[PDB]
């Protein structure tokens, strides 16, 4: 809980100010991307894509006026620059994936994710209603894609690399 | 601190820097010779605290002290409801001698008055996104409870009050958490939280409403 989330150089992950890659510890070849799900015409679901590494960088944000992130904080997670709320993560029921990670254009004050230590890195945990019980984000294989989606007990484990290559 | 300026050196002698491997992550406020008040969200299992500072380099600040603390108590209702009751008390491993650059401040017993201009100080981000080299000071005005609940319900709780949100864009920002909001001579609030980004017209920041906690604070300090 009171543990500070750190990047792959061991430094505290910043609150909103920097972008970071979520690098899978057992799938370092793959990176986050947006893909189509169900019948949508725009790509709105987040996949682990073997074609892109390190993938789309994200920012972790808390309303707290602190510039570090702890594992106990509720976080919004978003693609894109801080000035934009068009790539905000949410978890949305979608058949046949399940509870799929998707991107939206609206942000609540408190997001529903936490970043929690797991194995050698961190998993993303979704808290429906921001209550006490969290659901692990892992991978759901459907239609030739590996979708980030709830898979409780089967988390995809990531390490967090500051996105200074850009 | 958004749109403020260098404080006059040592003009806020209750200001405490909480630092972690030599980097500031929060402030605190000396409220007794052996106790610093900070936001509960800044909790760590132990602290290095900087008192008497202006720049954050102690080796350049005569009169400053870098002190250790292991004990801290979060308020028992911290984060129920979420974000509420955001205060904790850090016990310094030893009491400090007060001087003119290290001094504690009295806590307001009356609750904030809508409209009143107050001062916030801290070393968090400036309008341009960088960290300042010396402590920043800014005035912000208390917003009414009606406006605060309107903008922040369902997360507005009376353990908070709003200040700022003016056309002047003066506000707190990341790194200011835990530091003081001073009204009319007394410690009225602690920097707590707001909606990003900082210094938006019409969006005030939210501060811990210390006038609600004076009894717990006193009892905790005396036990
Ligand atoms: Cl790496
Ligand atoms: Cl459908």
């Amino acid at each position: 809980g009171s543990s500070v989330v750190v990047d792959t150089n061991g430094q505290p992950v910043s609150n909103g100010a920097d972008a970071y890659y979520l690098v899978p510890v057992s799938h370092g070849h793959a990176g986050l991307a947006l893909a189509k799900i169900g019948n949508e015409a725009e790509p709105r679901a987040v996949v682990l894509d073997p074609h892109h590494r390190p993938g789309l960088p994200v920012r972790f944000e808390s309303p707290l006026f602190i510039n570090i992130i702890k594992e106990s904080y509720f976080l919004n997670i978003k693609f894109g620059p801080s000035s934009s709320d068009s790539g905000v993560w949410d978890v949305i029921q979608q058949d046949p994936i399940g509870l799929a990670v998707k991107v939206t254009d609206t942000k609540s004050l408190l997001g529903p994710f936490k970043v929690e230590k797991e194995g050698e890195g961190y998993k993303i945990v979704y808290y429906p209603e921001r209550g006490q019980t969290g659901l692990d984000i892992g991978l759901v294989h459907r239609n030739d894609k590996y979708y980030l989606a709830v898979k409780d007990g089967e988390p995809c484990v990531f390490k967090i690399r500051k996105a200074t290559d850009e | 601190i958004i749109n403020g300026e260098d404080c006059s050196p040592h003009s806020q002698p209750w200001q405490a820097a909480l630092v972690m491997e030599n980097e500031l992550f929060c402030s605190g406020v000396l409220v007794h010779p052996q106790w610093v008040l900070s936001a509960a969200h800044c909790f760590q299992n132990s602290y290095t605290i900087g008192l008497g500072l202006h720049s954050l380099e102690a080796d350049q600040e005569p009169g400053s002290q870098m002190v250790e603390a292991s004990l801290s108590v979060r308020h028992p209702e911290y984060n129920r409801p979420l974000l509420a009751n955001d205060l904790m008390l850090i016990k310094l491993d030893e009491s400090v001698s007060e001087s003119d650059t290290i001094r504690s401040i009295s806590i307001a017993s009356q609750c904030p008055t809508a409209g009143n201009s107050c001062l916030v100080s801290g070393w968090g981000l400036l309008a341009n996104g960088r960290m300042p080299t010396v402590l920043q000071c800014v005035n912000v005005s208390v917003v009414s409870e009606e406006v605060c609940s309107k903008l922040y319900d369902p997360l507005y709780h009376p353990s908070m009050f709003c200040a700022g949100g003016g056309q002047d864009q003066k506000d707190s920002c990341n790194g200011d958490s835990g530091g003081p909001l001073i009204c009319n001579g007394y410690l009225q609030g602690l920097v707590s939280f707001g909606k990003a980004p900082c210094g938006q017209v019409g969006v005030p920041g939210v501060y811990t409403n210390l006038c609600k906690f004076t009894e717990w604070i006193e009892k905790t300090v005396q036990a």
